[PDB]
């Protein structure tokens, strides 16, 4: 068969990957410009949400030093690669738990509908790569949303997952902070209720 | 805004280390027991951000400069990325991190009692040139202990991450250095099942790339999933 | 006084390097043109100081403390000094010098732009014990740009001196450390025609005496010229 | 052949050699005990002398870098090894050439006779060793002197130097310094007055 | 690199090793002198203490055929090596679980204080060493006293333990057997509340 | 003018024969016995000329037409100029002469018995293409005796110069013949240490390039030093 | 280690080298255009120099079939690369010695000062690579003025020479003839007095 080249082989991000990635949090001095957890400016279109969770190991304990990679449409559905710190909105951002808590946040609006490749559109959510010592290549999920029960409902690629009740293991909490909405997404690396990984 | 015209040849999860490999014992509870799930390509997994517009300081690539100098041996890593059919990757974010020339990590966890390098920080970025090309300038990092088994090393490394043209290609690695003879008793190494996947880690001395009376560079070229147009669909 | 009791195996001068080896270009006007003149071994020859009353410092071997904490990678350099018949030297010189963990000597006349380090002065000395064992604490050091050719580049190596029981004994060597791939592109490595020969000067990585989480370890063994009872003279 | 276990190859000594064998030199702190180039304390018995000279290459330059060590009977001819700074007399010692003058010295006292394996007595001679950048393997020699000439004829190791003409080459030049007995002796490493080096 | 000679590999103790280093639990006579699970004379210095247990598999189930070896200080923190019957104390004892029952038992002392290499006082704990059919390799743990809880939570080794939780496990509980003072260690091999094994 | 913007990869002295040969006899008193001084490169020597505005003639480089037809096998030699990097050299000059069909140099010292042929010269010039092309037509030249050994032959050979984009590119060497029995007995092509080396100065035979019933064709391919951009200097 | 391809090998030039480097000097038609010793025309700017010299080979003897070319900065200190008959002034040119007399001359203008990598001016120097039978990889060579002893001593390139004495073989002698201004260099391959040779 026609073989290509090797795609280079991935490695463990390693305890100290917030020193390369997440520079206020390995406690150093940060640059000008950094990639961080706030994909949108109070001045952006969209429904303003908080999001927050916990990242847990095998044996249910919190896994403090993960590093976290999102992706998502603007409120219109649209992805918006053209990174920019200007931007009112950034499709990307990058977030981590803390070293004391455990718990991360991101600081976005809720993305709108896109289409699969076959024109189904699919239900908001929030595309999601963890990272973390102990991983030796980094999960893709997904996030979903609780108040999108219906448009859940049609996913294709929730659909996918055969067994129903894997499919909850994506789906975020909606609940309030300060008074401002937000939503609760826990991973659950491995056990019960271990969370939907995917392979694309 | 971004566009689903293109489709990535699938990662061969064998040549990629496995989730669980238990001599690395961080990988037992950290490793899902339940198969992934595969999905077909859509918008949201093809595309990526370009970071084209982010705003890079002038030393953002130069680990001599941007934390006196520090004490090491003075080298450029350079290279390039291409995807799987040979394409160079151009204006892609390539970042780095790594420890200073005793192994120490200038980050609050690290409680090694080699010494930090008041002149060192460790960290880079470089955006690649319309050719794939990327270089930076450090000191070559020393070997780290770690609590894995009871004398544990870990080889001379150097963290790297590439974004790539999606979050499909976006990878995390690590940089070992030609000769390093801990390379073969790392258990991240072993991670690795093919000893040819492990090859493709190894960053060659590279004497035409140095600068006389002054550092020597290192050679490592990166390889992303191949990217294609859609076609049939 | 000593006494002339011991005669030495004959030096094999196809084993060590030849006087005269161009590439290391410094060796072309530092060389004899006239053949060395054989002499029969006498009570001059045959004899040497014995150095178990000199008085050695505390840290004299530990370069980590004899001169704040050094940067670089910390090991422990041991090893055994044993004559061509594989008996124990016991009692013997072992002096050592070398660069920083830079490749940075701490001498008037290295101009070297990599820095020196306030902590680290390079030289150590041991005496062997009764079995011939030595052992240096040190960090390793980096490679040295030279003007030799016009990219020419020391691997990193440590100096060493050994006394032996006589002046025929006495030499002057370089350890150099496993898997540098800079050791096959020194012209002054290559001084030495043998590539077996070449092999006595690595050091091996040694995890048995390392001290887990602290610093590795390299094992060196030196051979000295194997000394013999007289016979029927 | 019986083949025995290879001896250590040599290195050169590289010009750095003061910092581990002549840390003054090198311009570097000193320890409690060094092995200098004074091997007869002013109360040792013989006669007291002054030894000096120049080491030059092929081209008739000054070798700025060289490192000697030293081997000699005390006044009774006689091999003194237990190295100690509190002796009298040390038949070991050191010297290197100054970086600037590039001229060595060495204080100690004129070697008795020592008789070779046969039993016949050697002229008096201090063995040298010679030590240095471009050196690869070190350069043996003897120091015989000039004022000896009835000894030096007899010498059964002087008379194993085929060519008469090359023996002279091995003989030091009585001087005197601030009125102190002095002999010279120059090295030249390679050509025309090239110094006899010996192999044993 | 350098490699040593291999250590001789591990092999399971099988179901019989009751036979060769348990006689009386094999039933079997025993000789003059066996090594059993009496570490302590009634006229022993120290709290004079009962230790008891059960292990369990993976699936909950009591492992009947089990050996277990313990290294402990006496009351003053001292290891006494030097073997003998005739010894009020012995640092060494070798213990089984009752085919029946499943429970082994141990008369010894409250262990004394030792020091760490780097001379940080450990907390009073005995040292285990399991064998059994299933096991290829024997596996390493550490007995410590709920009553110390003080030392406990200063410990090196418990300290080492990343997680918490985890720590626990190797904490002996207190009780009485015949109003005598005991403490009950049980040992789960596989699954929740799995004890802490170690590598040394 | 021109300006320091590149920097060539160090010659490898061990690979281009060496100075003393002594079995081609006119190098021995021809060889410097001191070593060559390294120096670091400036704009001295990282520039040179470009002879683009050179007036060539129409038949610069047809040396069956620059000087009836010559009598002897017509030929057609052509090839690339690449750096060590592989990158073509453009607007290159290249120079070369050779003996005529019989082994005779049009040149006032060349005493062989071999007659002069009447149309032909033996000298061409041809500046390189965009591509790094260059191609000549002449005749293939004869073997050519020489006072050497008593009995030594020169192969078939044509010189050749190549400036390259700066003097440190400038090179002069000899193309020799596929086959060419006479090839492994010369002394001047022994002068060259590695049989590798050699192979690169054998032109091909190349049929794909030849003229039916007219010419043969033969491919001579030139590598120079690598050049690359400064960096971090 | 990286190993890019093989620079293709050098050959001597051969004695027949002026048939097609210097025609006229085969005794043979020039063609239209030629590259020869005449780099600078009556009306260009700078001190107008002859330059002369003899070569020698290590027995002392004139080498008659030696081909020089030469690499130099207009008075400016500028290199003019773009090769030009038209031009007053070129940088580049090329002579040889005549089988007779064995003496080469060039025709050009005293170059001006240019700077080295680091900023450091160097002394105006004419750089020249000699070629000839017997030379199998051409020597370079750097020609250095007498009158210009201020700037010599500072020159970051001539201070690279170790020996004073060998710095001394690169300075050009200053002369006249027919009431022009000349300077002498000679060249001495090997031997007494032989010329430093440049590796860059
Ligand atoms: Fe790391
Ligand atoms: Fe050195
Ligand atoms: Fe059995
Ligand atoms: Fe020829």
């Amino acid at each position: 068969p026609i073989e290509l080249l090797p795609e280079t082989p991935s490695q463990t991000a390693g305890p100290y990957v917030h020193i390369g990635l997440a520079l206020e949090a390995a406690g150093n001095p940060t640059r000008d410009q950094e990639i961080w957890n706030r994909l949108a400016k109070p001045d952006a279109p969209g429904e303003h949400i908080l999001l927050l969770g916990q990242v847990y190991d095998g044996n249910g304990h919190l896994v403090r030093d993960s590093f976290l990679e999102v992706w998502q449409a603007d409120a219109n559905g649209e992805y918006q690669d053209a990174y920019n710190l200007e931007n009112a909105f950034n499709s990307f951002g990058r977030t981590a738990t803390t070293f004391d808590a455990g718990e991360w946040t991101l600081h976005t609006v809720k993305p709108g509908v896109v289409n699969n490749a076959a024109g189904v559109p699919m239900a908001p959510h929030i595309n999601i790569s963890l990272f973390a010592r102990g991983i030796n290549i980094h999960l893709h999920t997904r996030l979903y949303f609780d108040d999108e029960a219906q448009a859940n409902a049609k996913c294709p690629v929730l659909n996918l997952i055969e067994q129903p009740q894997r499919r909850e293991t994506l789906i975020a909490k909606r609940c309030e902070v300060d008074g401002k909405t937000a939503y609760r997404f826990d991973i659950r690396i491995q056990g019960e209720g271990e969370t939907v990984f995917f392979d694309f | 805004p971004a566009q689903d015209n293109s489709r990535f040849v699938i990662r061969d999860r064998n040549w990629h280390p496995k989730a669980l490999t238990p001599d690395y014992k961080t990988s037992i509870a950290r490793s899902p027991r339940q198969a992934l799930v595969s999905i077909p390509q859509s918008i949201s997994e093809t595309t990526g951000p370009n970071f084209s517009h982010l705003g890079f300081g002038a030393h953002d690539h130069d680990l001599l400069l941007n934390f006196g100098l520090p004490i090491g041996e003075r080298i450029i890593v350079a290279g390039r990325v291409v995807d799987q059919y040979g394409k160079p990757v151009p204006n892609t974010l390539v970042e780095m991190w790594q420890a200073n020339a005793g192994g120490r990590y200038r980050h609050k966890n690290d409680r090694y009692l080699a010494p930090l390098d008041p002149n060192f920080g460790g960290v880079g970025r470089c955006l690649t040139d319309s050719d794939g090309y990327y270089s930076f300038r450090t000191i070559k990092p020393g070997p780290y202990p770690w609590r894995n088994g009871p004398n544990d090393w870990r080889p001379a490394h150097i963290h790297f991450g590439i974004s790539g043209p999606s979050i499909a290609t976006k990878l995390i690695t690590q940089l070992y250095f030609e000769g390093d003879p801990l390379i073969p008793m790392c258990p991240i190494v072993k991670s690795i099942a093919n000893p040819e996947a492990v090859q493709q880690l190894i960053a060659k001395l590279d004497m035409n790339n140095a600068n006389p009376m002054d550092c020597l560079a290192y050679r490592f070229d990166i390889v992303l999933r191949g990217q294609r147009k859609t076609h049939f669909e």
